[PDB]
């Protein structure tokens, strides 16, 4: 069941290289995985702790950094941004 | 173990 992000996500999304206005919950959280790779803001000794302050995705999540391990703060912000 | 290991441990 598709749902439309709101425009930060939405920018975000398409700077993953994803496309479209209205994405499932699967394909934003692989274009989320997309963009943390290609961005480079994992930690590279500790992978699963994501560093994002200084970028778009902080600002978003309303955080500096998080752990995939205890993912809730992404939980936070799709139940907020994807209508 | 990488990122795209850890990350794929999450459900979509």
């Amino acid at each position: 069941n598709q749902v439309r992000p709101k425009l930060p996500l939405l920018k975000i999304l398409h700077a993953a290289g994803a496309q479209g206005e209205m994405f499932t919950v699967k394909e934003v959280m692989h274009y989320l995985g997309q963009y943390i790779m290609v961005k480079q803001l994992y930690d590279a000794a500790a992978q699963h702790m994501v560093y994002c302050g200084g970028d778009l995705l902080g600002e978003l999540l309303g955080r500096q950094s998080f752990s995939v391990k205890d993912p809730s703060p992404l939980y936070d912000m799709l139940r907020k941004n994807l209508v | 173990t990488s990122f795209k290991e850890y990350w794929c441990l999450l459900s979509p």
